[PDB]
């Protein structure tokens, strides 16, 4: 179990080929109109993981 | 041509503020935002040697 | 300056981040002094 | 120091304002390790090269 969930949490760190793994940088560094790219790729690795 | 390079990240900070700031409070649910980062929780006293 | 040759040792260990870490075994990748040289 | 990324605009109106790292719009707000600034002078027909 525990491995299960670790690997789980630790998941949260990767950037799945965006520029941050932190949603509130993103969206304070960027217009929104050009987020949407960066924050697919953190919301499709999430999702498979 | 004039070209910036900005880097960001990194512990300590400088080059910026062209806002305001506001007091501190603790034990109490709050937006907090620290030299750009941002968040929200609730903040005590440390025990953290630094 | 007379040169002469010794070992190396476990000597060369720096902090290589300015972020508070605790009661953990973190692994990093940078530019250290190989052991026993 | 304090950044005031509004002045530069009352100097002329610009060939190319393309950023890369942040939006041009909010650069008021952030916070930055260290900036780098530097200039040249080429032709017209290679700043698509920079």
């Amino acid at each position: 179990n525990a491995q299960a969930l670790n690997t789980l949490v630790k998941q949260l760190s990767s950037k799945f080929g965006a520029i941050s793994s932190v949603l509130n940088d993103i969206l304070s560094r960027l217009d929104p109109p050009e987020a949407e790219v960066q924050i697919d790729r953190l919301i499709t690795g999430r999702l498979q993981s | 041509v004039v070209v910036l390079s900005f880097e960001l990240l990194h512990a300590p900070a400088t080059v910026c503020g062209p806002k305001k700031s506001t007091n501190l409070v603790k034990n109490k649910c709050v937006n907090f935002n620290f030299n750009g980062l941002t968040g929200t929780g609730v903040l005590t006293k440390s025990n953290k040697k630094f | 300056t007379t040169q002469s040759y010794t070992n190396s040792f476990t000597r060369g260990v720096y902090y290589p981040d300015k972020v508070f870490r605790s009661s953990v075994l973190h692994l990093t990748q940078d530019l250290f002094l190989p052991f026993f040289s | 120091c304090v950044a005031d990324y509004s002045v530069l605009y009352n100097f002329a109106p610009f060939f190319a304002f393309k950023c890369y790292g942040v939006s041009p719009t909010k650069l008021n707000d952030l916070c930055f390790t260290n900036v780098y600034a530097d200039s040249f002078v080429i032709k017209g027909n290679e700043v698509s090269q920079i």
